[PDB]
């Protein structure tokens, strides 16, 4: 319902530093710690997980032997440790939990991050339109497609639709296939059709304009688009 | 050499007796193994794993060493060393395999008697197998593995005399090995009874209510005399002979008692299987329901 | 002045059953012949589960057709995922003694009840990740017999006293009672149209009650033992009872007659549950013999036994689509074959 | 190696399984008690002593935790729930003993004693309770012994044939219900002649719990 | 008393015997009818084939 972040300001490469988030009023026992960071000219790229338990941590496709997460609810330490930092690091950070279930909602809920300066066969989908100039009152209609198939054996593929409002934190419209996530107004939509895939907002008001993001990753990296900044 | 010290008029007596009781033996162990493997409830606990142990390692034990017995004396097959080895060495495994299993339907039964509270979780499958497993591998490879470096011609042994090529420090180990399990059962079963009439007394002493006398002590002894009888008189001049044949004095009768002696190693196997799965009163109660 | 009443009152009897023996016009069977039938049709466990400890008493299905709830003698009632075997979560209860579980068809709830006459309601799409106890409601001297579902805000349940209450979600109080049957009460159905509902007690009586009027609608008599379990038709207009006396029955609410027994010399022993499937075609028993028959509705002829359970069978299923059927038993086990 | 979400959805079923299996094993380390029989007679006392619907009770001592089912406001069929209590170690049987001497009745002209026995009779030859063993309370010895003098225990049943004293009246009657058992292989009935001014009333029916118990263990590994 | 509740089971018994009624035979036959219109998507019934293959690991 609300997140604690603890981290930020100015650094140095080389230097360890533990980025700290916190779930009070909240229970978090049995959710994955996704990390999320950002672009400010490209899409969001997850950086660090871990699972229920503490028995499973992945990485991106370059981040092995440089993060890791360590988790212990029962004192509320719940973080990332910076090992082998370098000066290519200048980004904000973004804590996302979510745990999966038959029916669920991956992704339902988004911290807000925090902001760090630093002195100075991966799956890659293409954005139809990247840095659109702003306009209000236009029905928004974004394409998108996939390198590989999106239907895993399983039937459940990956479609997530983020957007993010001009502001803080950003919030889902697709999980899984064309359903709408919660805390959110019912105008988005989303739908898909064999490699395309596309998000639609109708009516538009002073929340409906914002960014869009998209994933479809069947392996443990998780990498958005090209950044589809209506504001830039 | 020649160790076939034999006369055909007891020959044939010895071989038909043999034979009966080497039937007799796997009768009994088959019909116990068709009781018990039913895979019902009653394969849940781990005393009818022991005892479904015991059961068909006698049952292969008995025929394997009837054959080896009838092939050596009424044919005289001398064979070679290498063979005689591997044939010698199936009679040992399964009998240290049917002295742990009686070792460990002991330990079970002492389990029980002592502390009844936990027993539930102390005994339980988990537990059950990594024993057993553990002693059929401890039984196999003492079977196995001495014979095939130790040998009386390699260097200090006398041949352990009656038997053909035993060295005499491998025939130390086993009598041990085997007394010392044998005074493990007999110390169990004693503390068994006395546990029980303890508990008898206190019942009648403090004045609580519920065949005149006291029917659990009594019954348990009933029960439990008749087990240490025949073990003992099962295998009592066994593991003295053995010992005389340490000590070397050779004697033309002795040979022939000591096949006579065999008489009582193949009645225990005969008769374990009849006092242990039958007097059970849920044993009795599953195979007269079915 | 009781000499009258009595008169009138079998006479009242004796009306009602001459009505009803005229009804009839023939036997189910002679109309239900004459086609081939199922045959030898018995299929393997595809899945089995585990993890209970203590023998279970209730389970249901999903509206999803995939997700399951199981409740046993242990205060754990566990969500199962059936096509991949792994526990979704458990929901500790307060009494171990229960007999009714239950799940919303919008998924969000849950309900549970059994010997302490009360009814627990737990929130399952929590937005704090957790099950939460909804509602307690509490209006019973007795134990409960049965509870299912007719929306997201009513809930009807069965005493073990006479009675039945038709409740309201937000406040405890009892919407209707329903009230009758001079005696304990085992099973209640809820029809598939949320608009009528059947009951089963311990008198051999089987009655109609209206979920708006609240009256009576029909009274039904039969067996000569107790009723354990019911269960409507898939199309709503007809129910079959499980008795105590090892023999099910037929009942069709516009008839108001028996129209098929189903019964075999070799068991004597009664009914625990029973259950249908998709088009109302193969009617499936749990008994206390160890096994779980599946008969057809039409013909009552034996077509196949799902044995495999080491006690007696207590809790049946089918999904809505009608492809796989979960069971379950007094061993702690919950089967569910397809 | 599955997808990311099953890869994470099988770890859902390693922690309910862990979660099951620790406490499956925290509720087997307790003995469950019934009291299928009258309890409101005076083992409501005996209750206090110590320290609608099922009444369940929880007390200790001597490293046993003991749940009692009081089952007193049911009001209801005594067959249909009655499976679900199989399996406990005992059932605690109990009587006022101050019946025959006050002549209380009030059951339409019969003595209460004709339905305690009816009751007794009922309990031990039900089909789910061959293998348990009832164990019988006798509470109100001090009024009974107090007030035997002058009741006449023959005009309510004339098959009794003997004195007045209070230590060998009561022993008559023992056998009229132990007598209605039909298995005495197993079904055993103890006695205690409780009184409510005894102290250790409840100490006997530990002692008889752990006579269950051997014995009971007894069956699994074949002694007997 | 007893009279109060006689009144009460009368009341009940007369409200109940004019209840409308129909044929079994007209009953009987929806339910016959009703398995025919649904006997294509019946996977008990009928064994559907592994084309679709549910549960299978
Ligand atoms: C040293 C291994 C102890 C196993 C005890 C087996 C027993 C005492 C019953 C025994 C052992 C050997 C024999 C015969 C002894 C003769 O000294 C030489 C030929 C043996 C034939 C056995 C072939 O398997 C025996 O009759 C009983
Ligand atoms: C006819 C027959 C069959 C099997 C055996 C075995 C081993 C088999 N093996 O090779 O391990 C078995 C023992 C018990 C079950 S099978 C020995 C044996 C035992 C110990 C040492 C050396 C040989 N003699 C045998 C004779």
């Amino acid at each position: 319902v609300q997140l604690v972040e603890s981290g930020g300001g100015l650094v140095q490469p080389g230097g360890s530093r533990k980025l700290s988030c916190s779930a009070s009023g909240f229970a978090f026992s049995s959710f994955g710690m996704h990390w999320v960071r950002q672009a400010p000219e490209k899409g969001l790229e997850w950086v660090a997980y871990i699972s229920s338990g503490s028995g499973t941590i992945y990485y991106a496709d370059t981040v092995k032997g440089r993060f890791t997460i360590s988790r212990d609810d029962p004192k509320n330490t719940l973080f990332l440790q910076m090992t082998s930092l370098r000066s290519e690091d200048t980004a904000m950070y973004y804590c996302v939990r979510s745990i999966y279930y038959y029916g669920s909602s991956p992704f339902d809920f988004w911290g807000q991050g925090t902001t760090l300066t630093v002195s100075s066969s991966d799956i890659v989908m293409t954005q139809a339109t990247s840095s659109v100039p702003v306009t209000p009152g236009e029905s928004v209609s974004i394409s998108c497609r996939s390198s590989k198939s999106l239907l895993h054996s399983n039937g459940n593929t990956y479609l997530y639709w983020f957007l993010q409002r001009p502001g803080q934190s950003p919030q889902l419209l697709i999980y899984r296939m064309s359903n709408l996530a919660s805390g959110v107004p019912d105008r988005f939509s989303g739908s898909g059709s064999g490699t395309a895939f596309t998000l639609t907002i109708s009516r538009l008001e002073a929340e409906d304009v914002g960014v869009y993001y998209c994933m479809q990753h069947l392996e443990y990296p998780l990498t958005f688009g090209a950044g589809t900044k209506l504001e830039l | 050499e020649c160790f076939m010290v034999l006369n055909p008029s007891q020959q044939l007596a010895i071989a038909v007796l043999s034979l009966t009781l080497g039937t007799f033996t796997v009768l009994e162990n088959l019909l116990v193994l068709c009781v018990i493997l039913h895979s019902r409830s009653l394969r849940c606990r781990p005393s009818y794993h022991f005892i479904g142990s015991l059961a068909v390692a006698d049952l292969l034990g008995s025929v394997i060493f009837v054959y080896s017995f009838i092939d050596f004396h009424v044919f005289h097959r001398k064979d070679s060393r290498n063979v005689f080895l591997f044939k010698l060495g199936g009679v040992t495994a399964s009998f240290t395999a049917s002295v742990g299993s009686l070792f460990l339907t002991a330990i079970d039964r002492y389990i029980s008697i002592h502390r009844p509270l936990a027993y539930k979780r102390i005994v339980t499958r988990p537990k059950a197998v990594v024993a057993f497993c553990l002693m059929w591998t401890i039984a196999i490879v003492i079977a196995v593995l001495p014979l095939l470096g130790w040998n009386c011609e390699k260097l200090q042994s006398v041949c352990s005399d009656i038997f053909p090529h035993i060295d005499e420090t491998y025939l130390m180990f086993w009598i041990g090995v085997t007394s010392v399990l044998l005074l493990f059962i007999v110390y169990a079963y004693m503390y068994i009874l006395w546990k029980a009439h303890s508990h008898a007394v206190r019942m009648i002493q403090r004045g609580t209510q519920k065949p005149d006398q006291a029917r659990m002590d009594i019954r348990l002894a009933k029960t439990l005399v008749l087990i240490l009888v025949v073990l003992i008189i099962c295998w009592g001049p066994l593991l003295a002979i053995m010992v005389y044949d340490v000590f070397g004095k050779m004697n033309k009768l002795i040979k022939t008692v000591f096949a006579f002696c065999s008489m009582l190693c193949l009645l225990n196997s005969t008769v374990n299987p009849i006092i242990y799965a039958l007097r059970s009163k849920d044993l009795r109660h599953a195979f007269r329901s079915m | 002045e009781l000499d009258q009443l009595r008169q009138e009152a079998e006479q009242l009897k004796n009306q009602i059953r001459d009505a009803r023996k005229a009804c009839a016009d023939a036997t189910l069977s002679q109309i239900t012949n004459n086609i081939d039938p199922v045959g030898r049709i018995q299929m393997r466990t595809r899945r089995t589960l585990r993890g209970h400890l203590a023998k279970i008493y209730a389970m249901h299905w999903g509206t999803d057709s995939r997700l399951l709830v199981s409740a046993s003698q242990d205060g754990k009632l566990i969500i199962w995922d059936s096509y991949t075997t792994n526990k979704v979560h458990a929901i500790p209860l307060r009494s171990s003694w229960v007999m009714t579980c239950a799940y919303a068809p919008s998924g969000n709830y849950v309900a549970c009840g059994g010997l302490d006459n009360i009814c627990s309601i737990y929130n399952l799409k929590t937005r704090e990740g957790n099950v939460r106890v909804s509602r307690e409601l509490a209006g019973h001297t007795g134990y409960l017999s049965c509870c299912r579902f007719l929306d997201d805000n009513q809930i009807v349940t069965s005493s073990g006293d006479t009675t039945c209450a038709l409740w309201d979600i937000e406040t405890g109080q009892q919407t209707t009672t329903f009230t009758g049957h001079t005696g304990d009460v085992m099973s209640l159905s809820l029809a598939p149209d949320t608009r009528l509902f059947v009951s089963g007690a311990c008198d051999a009586s089987a009655k109609l009650w209206d979920v708006r009027e609240g009256m009576c609608r029909q009274t039904f008599t039969g067996h000569e033992s107790d009723i354990n379990a019911i269960c409507f038709f898939p199309n709503g207009n007809a129910f079959a009872t499980g008795s105590d006396d090892a023999t099910c029955r037929l009942f069709d609410l516009r008839a108001d007659q028996e129209l098929m027994t189903y019964s075999h010399d070799n068991i004597i022993c009664g009914i625990t549950s029973v259950s249908f499937s998709k088009s109302g075609r193969l009617l499936l028993a749990g008994y206390d013999d160890f096994n779980c028959n599946v008969w057809d509705a039409l013909k009552a002829d034996r077509a196949g036994v799902l044995a495999g359970h080491d006690n007696r069978v207590s809790c049946l299923g089918v999904t809505d689509d009608g492809m796989a059927v979960a069971t379950g038993s007094w061993d702690s086990f919950l089967k569910i074959w397809n | 190696t599955v997808s990311a979400e099953d890869k994470a959805a099988a770890e859902r079923s390693k922690m309910i399984d862990k979660n099951l299996r620790e406490d499956g094993e925290k509720a087997a380390r307790e003995v469950k008690l019934l009291l299928l029989g009258a309890g409101e007679s005076g083992k409501n006392t005996i209750v206090k002593q110590m320290k609608t619907g099922i009444v369940e009770t929880h007390f200790t001592f001597k490293d046993l935790h003991f749940k009692m089912f009081d089952v007193g406001a049911q009001r209801s069929e005594r067959k249909k729930w009655i499976h679900c209590f199989e399996g406990v170690t005992a059932i605690i049987f109990c009587v006022a003993l101050s019946a025959y001497d006050l002549v209380l009745a009030e059951d339409e002209e019969m003595n209460r004693m004709h339905a305690s026995m009816k009751l007794f009779d009922s309990i031990c030859n039900n089909k789910w309770f061959t293998d348990t063993s009832i164990i019988l309370f006798l509470n109100k010895k001090d009024l009974f012994e107090e007030k035997i003098t002058h009741s006449p225990l023959t005009i309510c049943f004339p098959e009794y044939t003997g004195a007045n004293k209070y230590d060998e009246a009561a022993s008559y009657i023992q056998s009229k219900f132990e007598d209605l058992n039909k298995r005495k292989d197993t079904k055993e009935i103890y006695t205690h002649f409780t009184c409510s001014t005894d102290t250790k009333n409840v100490q006997f029916v530990f002692d008889a719990v752990t006579d269950v118990i051997i014995k009971n263990n007894l069956k699994d590994c074949g002694l007997f | 008393a007893s009279i109060a509740q006689a009144r009460k089971l009368v009341e009940q018994l007369k409200m109940e015997a004019n209840i409308d009624r129909i044929k079994v035979s007209k009953a009987a036959a929806d339910l016959m009818a009703y398995c025919e219109a649904h006997a294509k998507e019946d996977p008990l019934l009928t064994p559907v084939p592994a084309s679709e293959n549910p549960f299978r690991e």
